[PDB]
């Protein structure tokens, strides 16, 4: 297959993905969740990481890992610690909401989730992460919770199946690097939300010191639907190596901001014509479009008319699908104001543990601040490019790339705008 | 918003402070759902719990959650001064929180800031003279797509307009609550144009199901 | 550590006085800021037993390797879990 994209409604996983039907067990069970558990947990934990690993299955947090074998280290016989699932719904990236919406409509689906992917690697029990103001969503989840509590689906001899799960649900106190794997672990133990080194991967030491396995929500609420209908029906859209479906969140100057479902390797004008009624002004109006949210570069008008939306063909254009949140700003955007306010965002959600992001962020914000007010000499744009080079890669976890990623495309694509609007500055002032 | 401690004769470490039977239960509750030698890690959400109690975080519910948890009273100020979601100085009743990011400055928040600081006569990290309202402004808070919108304590109120979120402040004034969501046309995150998806009834159980399961 | 790679050879030290006129440290040691560099402890031997100056010779200590590891800051079962990170 080449032409991609218009997905149909019955090879969508997220029914009730606008909650316009019943998000509690009744309305679970009415549309196809929780329906033989019992033989998916019965069948092998190989045989679900083989189905996973079919599947094509990339992990959707915003890495594009793949998911089978990320899984599949964790298949190792345990000396005596406990094994943990952990699922993040944390989601502080701008752009991005699906999980909120996976979190307050579909719940059930992220249990079972939860329950086929702590039978895939062994794992005791889950500790979902939840983000401290999604409290009406996490109200929403502990009530799912104990429906499938009640009626025997999780818990002791779970689904009738012999295997002990427990689910968990904690919330955070609103810290976006809470989201990383690690700084979330050590979120969870009673800890500031600073991220750990690698190597130990959590699959040796996690939480508590246990091997520990972190998720995204949408890599574990399409397990149940994989392991039912297959892991070639999965692998039968998109292009190879993005097999799937993927929720994509548009946002920004458009018509109508969405939440849709769509095939992998939808373009992005597609995407936005069909689903977010069009950009506001026209097509003609568009001045640039953030791919997958704060963190991936933006891309200019000219390149984004023939990309598809998946890993590759925008790792080929020197960016990354991210979370899949396609942010648009038309002609109206002062982009230069916009990227400033993306590395303010990331200056204050920074844990300032390592010393290049710690110092080296707020430099950025500093310069672009100043670069917005148009009170610089053209040498500091390459100084500045110089200076997000020195933190891309010298860090210990991926803010300090997502924070340099904004700057780097935000150079190289409006470097004569920046020219402009500082040589403009310099000749009304002097 | 300053990250040291003076001894004020309102938040000195004699203020009294105490957690109610119910509040215990919970704590102990919250406890046991962590396995054993790890009792430090129940830091977040019992430290949540005396906020909601009291409304805000003096040190005495740090060193009281220190005493009860085993823990040097240090790691729970340092929890407490690491995240935004801790209030250390006492809030309003009301905890206006307006988000300024990209996604939601795109489509004009600072109309709505600008609104609600000139109906209530205050700027941005001040609160009413009579202790109801408290403004300050926030990062991203999940709810992009319907953009703009702010959050008032536990309620989500989104898709807002200068008009409306006056009357919204209005309602509160008056000691009413409002429906915490959209206040569009739309329900919670589909196109105002109608479903461009999903219009089809999902399928049942059994559907697609492969062979040999 | 850099410091810490050449054997030295100095002097005992003797009497400091103040003086009279402008506090300054007087003395009367010609031998009181002379050190010298030798590349082991054999040539350092050699050269005062050459001279005829009785000798005090004090072993290098270096420091014995340790056994460092990032995961036993976060161990499930031992005592050196850290506080704080
Ligand atoms: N979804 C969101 O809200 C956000 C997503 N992101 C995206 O996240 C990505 C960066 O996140 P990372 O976790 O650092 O990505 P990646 O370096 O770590 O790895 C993803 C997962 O694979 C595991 N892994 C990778 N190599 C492994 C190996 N050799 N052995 C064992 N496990 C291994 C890691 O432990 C992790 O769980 C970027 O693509 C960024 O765009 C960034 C910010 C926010
Ligand atoms: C600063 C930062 C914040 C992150 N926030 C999230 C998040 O909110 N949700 C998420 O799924 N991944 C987030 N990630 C990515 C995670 O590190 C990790 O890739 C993900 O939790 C699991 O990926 P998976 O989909 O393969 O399971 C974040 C990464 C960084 C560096
Ligand atoms: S890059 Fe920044 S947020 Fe990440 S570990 Fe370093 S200081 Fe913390
Ligand atoms: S940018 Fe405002 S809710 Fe995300």
């Amino acid at each position: 297959k080449t032409s991609f994209g218009s997905l149909k409604d019955e090879d969508r996983i997220f029914t009730n993905l606008y909650g316009r039907h019943d998000w509690r067990l009744k309305g679970a069970q009415s549309r196809g969740d929780w329906y033989k558990t019992k033989e998916i947990l019965l069948k092998g934990p190989d045989w679900i990481l083989g189905e996973v690993k079919t599947s094509g299955l990339r992990g959707r947090g915003g890495a594009g890992f793949p998911t089978g074998l990320k899984w599949s280290f964790m298949n190792k016989p345990s000396d005596g610690r406990p094994k943990y699932l952990v699922v993040n719904a944390d989601e502080g990236e701008p752009g991005t909401c699906k999980d909120r919406e996976i979190i307050r409509h579909d719940p059930h689906k992220l249990v079972e989730g939860c329950l086929v992917g702590g039978r895939a690697m062994g794992a005791r029990a889950a500790y979902i992460y939840i983000r401290g103001e999604f409290y009406n969503e996490a109200s929403n989840l502990q009530v799912a919770i104990r429906e499938a509590y009640e009626a025997g689906l999780i818990g002791k001899n779970a689904c009738g199946s012999g295997y002990d799960f427990d689910v968990f649900v904690v919330r955070g106190a609103g810290a976006y690097i809470c989201g990383e794997e690690t700084a979330l672990i050590e979120s969870i133990e009673g800890k500031q939300g600073k991220p750990r080194l690698k190597p130990p991967f959590p699959a040796d030491v996690g939480v508590f010191g246990c091997p520990t396995t972190v998720a995204n929500v949408e890599t574990v609420a399409v397990s149940p639907t994989i392991c039912r209908r297959g892991g070639a029906w999965f692998a039968s859209f998109g292009r190879e190596r993005n097999s799937g479906t993927k929720l994509f969140n548009i946002s920004g100057h458009v018509n109508n901001p969405c939440t849709v479902e769509e095939e992998m390797s939808v373009p992005l004008k597609e995407l936005i014509e069909k689903h977010a009624g069009g950009v506001t002004g026209g097509w003609d109006n568009l001045l640039a479009v953030i791919p997958g949210g704060s963190s991936t570069p933006l891309i200019p008008k000219s390149v984004c008319e023939t990309v598809l939306m998946d890993f590759d063909a925008l790792i080929q254009a020197q960016t990354g699908l991210g979370t899949a949140a396609v942010i648009v700003m038309d002609r109206s955007t002062d982009i230069v104001k916009a990227i400033a306010r993306l590395i303010e965002f990331y200056k204050h959600e920074s844990c300032g543990q390592c010393t290049p992001c710690r110092e080296g962020v707020d430099w950025m914000n500093k310069v672009m601040a100043r670069f917005v007010r148009g009170d610089a000499r053209p040498a500091e744009i390459d100084s500045l490019w110089e200076i997000s080079k020195q933190i891309e890669g010298h860090t210990i976890c991926a803010l300090g790339d997502g924070a340099a990623w904004p700057v780097q495309g935000l150079i190289r694509h409006f470097r004569p705008e920046l020219e402009e609007r500082m040589q403009r500055f310099a000749q009304q002032h002097q | 918003a300053l990250f040291v401690h003076r001894d004020t004769p309102k938040n000195n470490p004699e203020t009294p402070f105490d957690f109610t039977p119910e509040n215990y239960k919970r704590i102990e509750a919250i406890v046991k759902n962590y396995p054993e030698g790890h009792k430090a890690a129940a830091v977040l959400p019992v430290l949540d719990l005396a906020q909601r109690q009291n409304g805000w975080l003096p040190i005495s519910a740090m060193n009281k959650v220190a005493e009860i948890l085993q823990v040097p009273p240090m790691r729970v100020y340092e929890v407490a001064t690491f995240y935004t979601m801790y209030n250390r100085k006492p809030v309003g009743k009301y905890h206006i929180q307006v988000c300024t990011t990209t996604p939601c400055m795109l489509r004009n928040s600072d109309s709505i800031l600008e609104a609600i600081q000139k109906k209530l006569g205050i700027k941005v990290g001040e609160t009413t003279p009579d202790k109801l309202f408290t403004l300050i402004e926030v990062e991203c808070l999940g709810a992009c797509v319907n953009a703009p919108m702010v959050q008032i304590n536990d309620n989500y109120y989104e898709d807002l307009t200068p008009k409306d979120i006056e009357e919204i402040i209005d309602e509160l004034k008056a000691g009413k609550i409002p429906k915490p969501g959209p206040r569009s046309g739309r329900f919670s995150c589909e196109p105002a144009g109608g479903l461009t998806s999903l219009t089809e009834p999902p399928k049942g159980p059994g559907f697609g199901v492969q062979a040999g399961l | 550590v850099n410091n810490t790679k050449k054997w030295k050879m100095e002097f005992d030290t003797r009497e400091r006085w103040e003086n009279p006129l402008m506090g300054w440290a007087s003395t009367a040691d010609p031998l009181s800021n002379l050190v010298l560099t030798f590349s082991t402890k054999e040539d350092a031997i050699a050269f005062a037993e050459k001279n005829g100056w009785s000798y005090d010779v004090e072993e290098r200590k270096v420091p014995k390797p340790k056994s460092k590891s990032y995961g036993a800051n976060f161990s499930w079962n031992k005592r050196t879990r850290v506080s704080t990170k």
